[PDB]
């Protein structure tokens, strides 16, 4: 599935009052017990990059950005071989979780969408 | 533990001829001790313990 | 410049086994891969050397065996060993896939050597099968009739296919020495696979347990990977051990130390173990063309979950939903295993249709919608 | 998606310091027993629901069936067997 | 004499006495059963099969160490 | 957590002699004991596999053959 | 399916070769033989197993050349190419009391008594089953069995009616070692001697068993210190990143 695809579901899920009632609650358990958070990932560091859109995503990535991102890639790889959690500073905070990838994505497949579309277009 | 380590660590060639020749002596002593064993453990059942009436 | 990188057939192993970069995260279950290479190698050392004692013809198959094991000097061992490594071969390979659908190593950039792999468990149920009717003990011999026979439901030439197969009218010597000569031959092929699932994956390199790159920081394969390999191979020749000088015939079937005998059929006609899910299958469909279709696809489908895993994430470490269902999924494919050798009565005939439907829904539907929806949960639920 | 060594595919990296010690100046065994014991058991814990859950449904399917399958084939559960088949 | 004589008949009075009742019972309505005319053309005939299957099994998991040991 | 020359904490691991011949003969035993007992299995390993190729048991019974000479005549 | 067409299922004796350290008793296994030679050998042919397979086992060369020797096997043909027998030899087989499955199934009212050869391996249970099911016929079948002709009833064999009578009853045997013949006896002897027959590498088996338990066992724990001791400058790697 496609990131823009994802996007444009959950925002029809946010927008229904009776649907977000009822999801929203559900996703924040699921992403606390999803864990994720504990080796000090945010959400975005757990995409899927071996493609051609995403690896256009990560280079138009801010450096700053980028150079904090291959930390927290390496700093949950000594988790994961250790076998143990993040503790402290190195815990993801709710409020540290941001969607730093998510505009860049959705850029790049936006591009990638029309471009297809434009590939069959018909003159009227 | 200098003089251990210099005659037969050091050098690669001393440390395989070590390990070699101690794999030759493990093999013929754990043979004899598992023989012995083996008979104690299994004592008047085997062919060896009868074979005296025969 | 080295020589291991200068000379280009030393530079081919050491980009393999030397100087490979791998993830530095991998767990135990990177083990099973280098334990199916160890099983390969067994099963060719002692193969090989069981095929300079044994005799193919009919007439001499069975006892070719026996000598085997009574005069042939470590022949026992050497029996033993091959027919308990089978098994061993199994575990090993049902762990390799288990881990590749748990942690998403059939996703892109990884569909070929995935792809690969499902022909590789093609040719080890092949091979297995063929193998066991080398010894023309009873079950030898009614396994033989009743797999065979299957072919007989391909629509129009499937008769004449069992006719050829056979090379007669029922199983017997042509078919026991056909049947050497390709589970001789059989093993090469699976290694040349073997070599090429592993030559498409050194294109992307190992997945992870993270799900995520490892471009960022690489271990050389040796010494990590070499030595932490070790200790996989002494576990795994513990119970080698135990099976094959303790309990040889433990996973065996007593009716196979039966000569073979067309006039008297045996109570119970069973696959060996590591084929029981798919016998399973094959009874939850009444009709005969139906159930061998049902039994192919049950193997043919591993090929669409790049497909229908529609994930922006790799693997199941940090998808509770998925790991539950994963979890049914195993345990639904143990049971289909233990149906496969109950006997065809009630409650066990509905039992083992939902349990195949649970198989299927598994690929079809399942996992596309719980992968949909956990895609959605991550997206809101970290905003 | 994958390079070899000195052009691997990573980012750039910068600002990381990295750190470690001998393998001959480490103990390789410290801190085992807390780890074979609390790490154990934590690890152990944040999983066990994921194999419990499906081992004790599908143990408790298995038990039903087996089981009824058992008493059908008694004297007492011919009848149950005649409507069965 | 045959050790396990003894040792049958021992358990089948004393840690299989309930077994060996319905054994019993169930000889005592079968033989009565036979007795009986047009028993031959009935549909269902019992048997013991299933009580005598449970007895053998008591006295068998009560005798197999106490025999062996005698041998 | 800013300065780099400000080494990371190993006092959990460090060894005091790490830098003694003692200190490495030791680890040295370990990998010549596991070397040894490979060595020993190979070993064991090879010459029982490979004795599956000399004279099987039924081949060792037909030789040594046995012949009588009383009914050999003289001449 | 009925219990009655599993067959009761054997008990579990304790066996003298139970136990991952234990050998065959190879007094019971002379006896055992002693029981094959002189109640199983009727019906039953031993065909896997040859002379020589008794020496150093349960009797002396000397001994099982003298049970050689007192038969007579096909020998090679005259120099007018009629046949000729010779006294038997080590290398020769066990000869079977039959000259074909015919013959055999004639002398046995159509039932085809099997080679015991290989018969421990060949049933669920094996030396268990072979006890069970000798000395598992009641005086008379459960009430309301009804047997076919010629068959016996013997909870143990699946079906229940077996073509194979009782044949074991105490002294019919007289042991040369002194022990009493009685049936349990017999048929321990016997069941010890066929699994013997069945798997004679056993005892050697079992104990190149434990010396490999002991080298491998010290292997792993070696190579968990040298994997552990190696990894350690990867576990121990502690970071500190400065943001640039
Ligand atoms: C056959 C031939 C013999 C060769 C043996 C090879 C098998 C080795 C292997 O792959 O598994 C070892 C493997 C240890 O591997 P590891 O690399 O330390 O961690 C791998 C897991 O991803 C790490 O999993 P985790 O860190 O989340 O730890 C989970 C684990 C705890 O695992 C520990 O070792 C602790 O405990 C359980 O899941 C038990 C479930 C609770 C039941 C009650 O054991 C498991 O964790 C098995 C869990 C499977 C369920
Ligand atoms: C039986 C059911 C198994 C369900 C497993 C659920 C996950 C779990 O707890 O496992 C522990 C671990 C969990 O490991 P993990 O990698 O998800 O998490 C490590 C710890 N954290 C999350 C903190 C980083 O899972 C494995 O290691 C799973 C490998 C699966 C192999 C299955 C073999 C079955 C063969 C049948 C083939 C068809
Ligand atoms: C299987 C056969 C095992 C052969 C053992 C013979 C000695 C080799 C050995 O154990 O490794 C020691 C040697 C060296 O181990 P090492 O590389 O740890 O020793 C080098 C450092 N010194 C010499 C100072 C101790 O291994 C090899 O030479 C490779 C052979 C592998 C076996
Ligand atoms: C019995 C079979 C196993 C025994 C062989 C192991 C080697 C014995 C001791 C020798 C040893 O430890 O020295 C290293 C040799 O290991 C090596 O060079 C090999 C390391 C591990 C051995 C086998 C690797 C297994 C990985 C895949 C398993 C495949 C199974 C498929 C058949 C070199 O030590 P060093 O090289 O670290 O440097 C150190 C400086 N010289
Ligand atoms: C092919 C099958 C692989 C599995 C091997 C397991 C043991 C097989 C060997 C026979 C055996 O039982 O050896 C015992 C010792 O165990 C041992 O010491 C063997 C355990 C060691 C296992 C792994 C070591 C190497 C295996 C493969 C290396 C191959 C390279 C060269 C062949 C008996 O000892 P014995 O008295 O019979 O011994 C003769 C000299 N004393
Ligand atoms: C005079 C006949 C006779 C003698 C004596 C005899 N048997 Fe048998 N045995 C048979 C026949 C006939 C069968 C086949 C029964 C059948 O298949 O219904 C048989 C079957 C068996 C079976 C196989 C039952 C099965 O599961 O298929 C075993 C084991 C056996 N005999 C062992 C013995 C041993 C041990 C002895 C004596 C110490 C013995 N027999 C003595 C005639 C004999
Ligand atoms: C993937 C590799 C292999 C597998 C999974 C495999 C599997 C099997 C199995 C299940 C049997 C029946 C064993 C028994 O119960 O007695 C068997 C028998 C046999 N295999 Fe293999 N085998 C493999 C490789 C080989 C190779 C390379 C040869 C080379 C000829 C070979 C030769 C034999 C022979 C001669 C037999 C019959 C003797 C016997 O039963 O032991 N095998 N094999
Ligand atoms: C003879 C059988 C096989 C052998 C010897 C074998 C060997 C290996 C080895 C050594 C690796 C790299 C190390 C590892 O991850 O364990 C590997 C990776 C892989 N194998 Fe296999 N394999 C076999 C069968 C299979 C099968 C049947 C499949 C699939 C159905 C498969 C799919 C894969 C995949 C997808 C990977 C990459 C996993 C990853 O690192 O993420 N293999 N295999
Ligand atoms: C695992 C069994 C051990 C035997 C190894 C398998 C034998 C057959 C492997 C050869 C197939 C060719 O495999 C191919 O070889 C070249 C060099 O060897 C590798 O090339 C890799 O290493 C070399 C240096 O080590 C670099 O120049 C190159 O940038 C890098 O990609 C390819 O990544 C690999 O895919
Ligand atoms: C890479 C190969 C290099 C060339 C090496 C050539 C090796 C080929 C030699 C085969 C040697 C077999 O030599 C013979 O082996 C068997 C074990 O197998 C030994 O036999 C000994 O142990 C075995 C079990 O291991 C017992 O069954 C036996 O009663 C006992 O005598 C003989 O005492 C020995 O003489």
């Amino acid at each position: 599935a496609s990131i823009t695809s994802v996007v444009k579901t959950s925002e029809l899920i946010l927008k229904s009052p009776l649907l977000s009632k009822i999801v929203v609650p559900l996703a924040k358990t699921y992403v606390k017990f999803s864990g994720y958070r504990q080796l000090g990932f945010k959400m975005n560091d757990l995409i899927i990059e071996e493609t051609p859109n995403m690896q256009l995503a990560l280079r138009r990535l801010p450096p700053t950005e980028s150079y904090d991102r291959v930390y927290r890639l390496i700093r949950a790889t000594q988790f994961s071989l250790s076998h143990k959690l993040a503790t402290g500073n190195d815990i993801t905070k709710p409020e540290e979780d941001d969607h730093y990838l998510i505009p860049y994505i959705l850029d790049v497949e936006a591009e990638a969408f029309e471009k297809d579309a434009l590939d069959n277009l018909e003159v009227v | 533990a200098t003089t251990f380590y210099n005659v037969f660590v050091k050098r690669n060639s001393a440390f395989v001829a070590t390990i070699l020749a101690s794999a030759f002596v493990f093999d013929m002593t754990f043979e004899t001790a598992i023989d012995n064993f083996w008979d104690r453990i299994n004592a008047g059942k085997q062919w060896k313990d009868i074979r005296h009436k025969y | 410049m080295a020589l291991r990188k200068k000379n280009s057939l030393l530079n081919m192993a050491n980009s393999y086994v030397l100087d490979s970069p791998q993830p530095s995260n991998l767990n135990y279950f990177w083990n099973f891969g280098s334990l199916l290479a160890l099983c390969l190698v067994i099963q060719l050392a002692t193969g090989i050397t069981l095929a300079m004692h044994y005799t193919s013809h009919a007439s001499l198959a069975f006892d070719s065996v026996e000598h085997i094991m009574r005069d042939v000097n470590f022949g026992w061992f050497i029996r033993y060993a091959h027919a308990n490594t089978a098994s061993f071969f199994f575990i090993c390979i049902y762990a390799h896939m288990g881990r590749n659908i748990y942690y998403g190593s059939y996703k892109t950039p990884r569909v070929l050597p995935w792809s690969i792999g499902v022909i590789i468990f093609l040719l080890l149920i092949i091979t297995a099968f063929m193998g066991y009717v080398l010894v023309f003990g009873q079950m030898s011999l009614w396994g033989a009739t009743v797999i065979c026979n299957l072919v007989s439901a391909i629509p129009w030439l499937g008769e004449d296919i069992v006719h050829f197969l056979w090379g007669g009218f029922s199983v017997g010597n042509p078919t026991l020495q056909r049947f050497f000569a390709l589970h001789y031959l059989m093993p090469f092929v699976l290694a040349v696979f073997a070599l090429l699932h592993l030559i498409a994956l050194h294109t992307a390199g190992s997945s992870n347990p993270l799900g995520i790159t490892s471009n960022v920081d690489k271990l050389s394969m040796h010494p990590y990977y070499s030595f932490k390999d070790l200790i996989t191979v002494f576990a795994f020749l513990l119970m080698f051990t135990l099976f094959v000088f303790f309990s040889p015939d433990k996973l065996g079937h007593p009716d196979n130390y039966i000569p073979a005998n067309p006039m008297v059929t045996p109570a119970s006609i069973v696959p060996e173990w590591y084929l029981l899910p798919f016998y399973a299958i094959l009874r939850a469909i009444p009709d005969k063309l139906g159930g061998v279709i049902a039994m192919v696809a049950a193997i043919l489908i591993l090929l669409i979950l790049p497909i229908v895993d529609r994930s922006i994430i790799r693997g199941n470490a940090f998808k509770p939903i998925s790991k539950l269902l994963f979890g049914f999924f195993i345990c639904n494919f143990l049971l289909l295993g233990v149906l496969g050798q109950v006997h065809i009565e009630p409650p066990f005939i509905v039992l083992g249709q939902i349990c195949t439907i649970f198989y299927f829904s598994y690929f079809l539907i399942l996992l596309p919608m719980v992968s949909t929806i956990e895609n959605i949960f991550f997206y809101i639920g970290s905003l | 998606y994958m390079g070899w060594w000195g052009h691997m595919g990573s980012p750039p990296q910068k600002g990381i310091a990295g750190y470690t010690i001998s393998p001959f100046a480490a103990r390789p065994f410290a801190g085992v027993v807390h780890a074979a014991i609390f790490n154990t058991f934590r690890r152990t814990k944040n999983q066990a629901l994921f194999v419990i859950l499906p081992v004790s449904f599908f143990y408790y399917v298995w038990t039903q069936a087996s089981e009824k399958n058992e008493w059908l084939y008694t004297k007492a559960g011919r009848h149950e067997l005649a409507k069965a088949l | 004499p045959d050790p396990a004589i003894a040792l049958h008949e021992a358990a089948a009075e004393g840690p299989c006495h309930d077994f060996k009742h319905h054994f019993d019972e169930c000889v005592e309505r079968v033989t009565k059963a036979q007795e009986a005319e047009d028993y031959d053309h009935a549909e269902y005939k019992e048997d013991c099969v299933e009580e005598f299957f449970h007895l053998q099994h008591c006295i068998n998991d009560n005798t197999a160490d106490k025999l062996f040991r005698v041998l | 957590g800013k300065s780099t020359y400000k080494i990371p904490d190993f006092t959990p691991y460090l060894k005091k002699d790490r830098n003694t011949d003692a200190n490495r003969l030791f680890s040295y035993f370990m990998i010549g004991s596991f070397g040894m007992l490979s060595a020993a299995g190979a070993k064991a390993t090879v010459q029982d596999f490979l004795s599956n190729m000399s004279a099987s048991a039924d081949v060792l019974a037909m030789a040594k053959v046995e012949v009588k000479l009383g009914a050999i005549p003289l001449g | 399916m009925t219990a009655a067409e599993h067959g009761l299922h054997p008990a579990e004796y304790p066996w003298p070769q139970n136990g991952m350290l234990s050998t065959f008793d190879h007094a019971s296994l002379r006896r055992g033989y002693q029981v094959y030679k002189e109640v199983c050998a009727a019906c039953h042919s031993l065909d896997r197993i040859a002379w020589r397979n008794l020496v150093g086992v349960t009797h002396t060369t000397d001994e099982a050349k003298a049970f050689a020797e007192e038969l007579e096997y096909d020998d090679e043909p005259d120099d007018e190419g009629n046949p000729r027998k010779r006294p038997g030899k080590l290398a020769d087989y066990i000869p079977g009391p039959y000259p074909n499955e015919q013959a055999a199934r004639a002398a046995n009212q159509g039932a085809l008594p099997p080679d015991l050869s290989l018969i421990a391996k060949a049933r669920h249970g094996g030396a268990d089953y072979i006890f069970a099911l000798l000395t598992g016929y009641p005086d008379e079948p459960p009430a309301g069995v009804v047997l076919a002709p010629g068959m016996n009833y013997n909870p143990y064999f699946p079906g229940g009616g077996i073509g194979m009578a009782r044949t074991l009853f105490d002294g019919v045997v007289e042991y040369e070692d002194g022990t009493p013949a009685t049936t349990s006896q017999m048929a321990k002897d016997v069941a010890a001697f066929l699994t013997w027959a069945a798997e004679p590498e056993h005892d050697e088996r079992k104990k190149l068993g434990l010396k490999a338990i002991i080298v491998i066992s010290a292997m792993l724990g070696l190579s968990v210190y040298i994997k552990k001791f190696k990894w350690s400058p990867i576990k121990n790697r502690k970071f500190i990143y400065n943001p640039p």
